[PDB]
C-alpha cells in the first residue's frame, strides 16, 4: 500500500444523518470498499445498527455528534494496487440563535431580474427513498419560505427563486427528513445567497474601420486598426476577402488588446491590429473588414484599399 | 497578444464549482464558503473554427498550469481528457480540433459542444464530487449547461 489525500473537508452539521462515500474516479469496482477508524484501527463496524457505521459502501453517521469530526481512511486494493484513502471530516452545532453554522455554508450565486435555481447540496444519498429525493422545506434567515410559485417554486433539490433581487440575499436553508432503519432523521445546508448584476445584452460598436477607403503604396506596409466599444467578453477580428487572417500567413497578422473602463466595464474598447508587411496587388480589390461579435450578434466595418492619386 | 484570451471560472446549472481531482482530471461539486479557492480558473482563448455566429470556437485551459482539455477516441468513444502542451508554443489561434468547444449561448446558458466530436459536450453527473466528463446524450440526465464568472477581481 501507498496513500491518497483529499484536502476538501466537507463540514456537515451535527444531530443529523450523513454518508461518506469514498472518491473514485473512472476505476471503483464493487468489491474493495471498507472503512476504518482515526489513527488506524478496525472496519468502523459493520451493522447498519450501529452508529458510525459503513454499509452499501458509504459511511453513515446515524446521528453524528461534534466527536465524529475526525480523520477517517477507506481502501481500495481490489487485485494489489493498495493505497488507502484519507478522509477528514468534521461536524458542527448550529450558532446561538441560528438554524445553522457559517462554516457549512455554500456559496451560491443568481443574476437579478432573472428566474434563477438554488441547489441544495450532497443530497444524493438521502436520495434513495424509492429513488425518490425527498421533499425539501426551504428557509431563508431560519423562516419559511411559500413555495406558491408566484415567489419561489421548489423542485428535487432545487429552490426557484423567481426574478431574483437585492432583496433575496440571505442565508437560506433547505430540509428533509430522511427514513433510515423506520426511524427518520433530519437534513440540512444553508446557502448563502449572492445576487449577481443583471445579464443586459449589448451588440459592440465598432468605432474605427468605418466603411472606408485608404491610399497606400504597392510595396509598403502598413497597419489597420479596429477599435470596438463593448464589453471585454466582446471580440473584434478581421477577415478579408471571406477569410479569416491565418496564424501562418507570411504577411498578414494579428495582436489583440483590450482596456476595461474602470467607469462602465460595458463601454471598455477592444483594440485589434493588421499588420501587413508587404501590400500585394490582390489587397486593392477587396476590403479588409472588421467584426465586433458576441452571443448576440456581429458587426461589420471595412476598410477599402486604393493606389495613391496621381 | 496574439490570440484574444480571458480567465473564467464556470459553475454547472446545477451550482457544483470545478476543481483538480490530482492533475489530469476534473471534478465537479458544491464548495463551502472557505473552500471557494479551490476552483480552477480557465483561460478561454477565441481560437478560429467554424464560426457560424451562433458558435463561437474556444479553447480551454487551465491558467498558467499548462493543460488543455482536449478531446480524443479512447475505446472507440468520444472522451474529454487533460493534456500538457508546450507553453511557448500555447495557446495558439489556430488550436488542433480536439482542444477545440464551441462555446454556445442560449438563455445565459454556457454550452461547449466539441468541434471534434459534435454532439458531445463538457459535462458533469447530478453526482457530488464525480469528474468533469464529454457526454453525448446532452439531456440523458447529465448536465451540459454552465454559467461563466470573469476573474476581473
Amino acid at each position: 500500500c501507498k496513500e491518497r489525500e483529499e484536502k476538501i473537508i466537507l463540514v456537515s452539521s451535527a444531530n443529523e444523518i450523513d454518508v461518506r462515500p469514498c472518491p473514485l474516479n473512472p476505476n471503483e469496482h464493487k468489491g474493495t470498499i471498507t472503512w476504518y477508524k482515526d489513527d488506524s484501527k478496525t472496519p468502523v463496524s459493520t451493522e447498519q445498527a450501529s452508529r458510525i457505521h459503513q454499509h452499501k459502501e458509504k459511511l453513515w453517521f446515524v446521528p453524528a455528534k461534534v466527536e465524529d469530526s475526525g480523520h477517517y481512511y477507506c481502501v481500495v486494493r481490489n487485485s494489489s494496487y493498495c493505497l488507502r484513502i484519507k478522509i477528514s471530516a468534521k461536524f458542527v452545532e448550529n450558532e446561538p440563535n441560528l438554524c445553522y453554522n457559517a462554516q457549512a455554508i455554500f456559496k451560491q450565486k443568481l443574476p437579478v431580474a432573472g428566474d434563477g435555481g438554488l441547489v441544495c447540496p450532497y443530497m444524493e444519498f438521502f436520495k434513495n427513498e424509492n429513488n425518490e429525493l425527498p421533499k425539501l422545506q426551504w428557509y431563508k434567515d431560519c423562516k419559511p419560505l411559500l413555495l406558491d410559485n408566484i415567489h419561489f417554486s421548489g423542485v428535487k433539490d432545487r429552490l426557484i427563486v423567481m426574478n431574483v433581487a437585492e432583496k433575496h440575499r440571505g442565508n437560506y436553508t433547505c430540509h428533509a427528513s430522511y427514513t433510515y432503519l423506520g426511524k427518520q432523521y433530519p437534513i440540512t445546508r444553508v446557502i448563502e445567497f449572492i445576487t449577481l448584476e443583471e445579464n443586459k445584452p449589448t451588440r459592440p460598436v465598432i468605432v474605427s474601420p468605418a466603411n472606408e477607403t485608404m491610399e497606400v503604396d504597392l510595396g509598403s506596409q502598413i497597419q489597420l486598426i479596429c477599435n470596438v466599444t463593448g464589453q471585454l467578453s466582446d471580440i473584434a477580428y478581421w477577415k478579408w476577402n471571406g477569410s479569416v487572417i491565418d496564424e501562418d500567413d507570411p504577411v498578414l497578422g494579428e495582436d489583440y488588446y483590450s482596456v476595461e473602463n474602470p467607469a462602465n466595464k460595458r463601454r471598455s474598447t477592444l483594440i485589434t491590429v493588421l499588420n501587413i508587411s508587404e501590400i500585394e496587388s490582390r489587397f486593392y480589390k477587396h476590403p479588409f473588414t472588421c467584426f465586433a461579435k458576441n452571443t448576440h450578434g456581429i458587426d461589420a466595418a471595412y476598410i477599402q484599399l486604393i493606389y495613391p492619386v496621381t | 497578444a496574439p490570440v484574444r484570451s480571458l480567465n473564467c471560472t464556470l459553475r454547472d446549472s446545477q451550482q457544483k464549482s470545478l476543481v483538480m481531482s490530482g492533475p489530469y482530471e476534473l471534478k465537479a461539486l458544491h464548495l463551502q464558503g472557505q473552500d471557494m479557492e479551490q476552483q480552477v480558473v480557465f483561460s478561454m482563448s477565441f481560437v478560429q473554427g467554424e464560426e457560424s455566429n451562433d458558435k463561437i470556437p474556444v479553447a480551454l485551459g487551465l491558467k498558467e498550469k499548462n493543460l488543455y482539455l482536449s478531446c480524443v477516441l479512447k475505446d472507440d468513444k468520444p472522451t474529454l481528457q487533460l493534456e500538457s502542451v508546450d507553453p511557448k508554443n500555447y495557446p495558439k489561434k489556430k488550436m488542433e480540433k480536439r482542444f477545440v468547444f464551441n462555446k454556445i449561448e442560449i438563455n445565459n446558458k454556457l454550452e461547449f459542444e466539441s468541434a471534434q466530436f459534435p454532439n458531445w459536450y463538457i459535462s458533469t453527473s447530478q453526482a457530488e464530487n464525480m469528474p468533469v466528463f464529454l457526454g453525448g446524450t446532452k439531456g440523458g440526465q447529465d448536465i451540459t449547461d454552465f454559467t461563466m464568472q470573469f476573474v476581473s477581481s
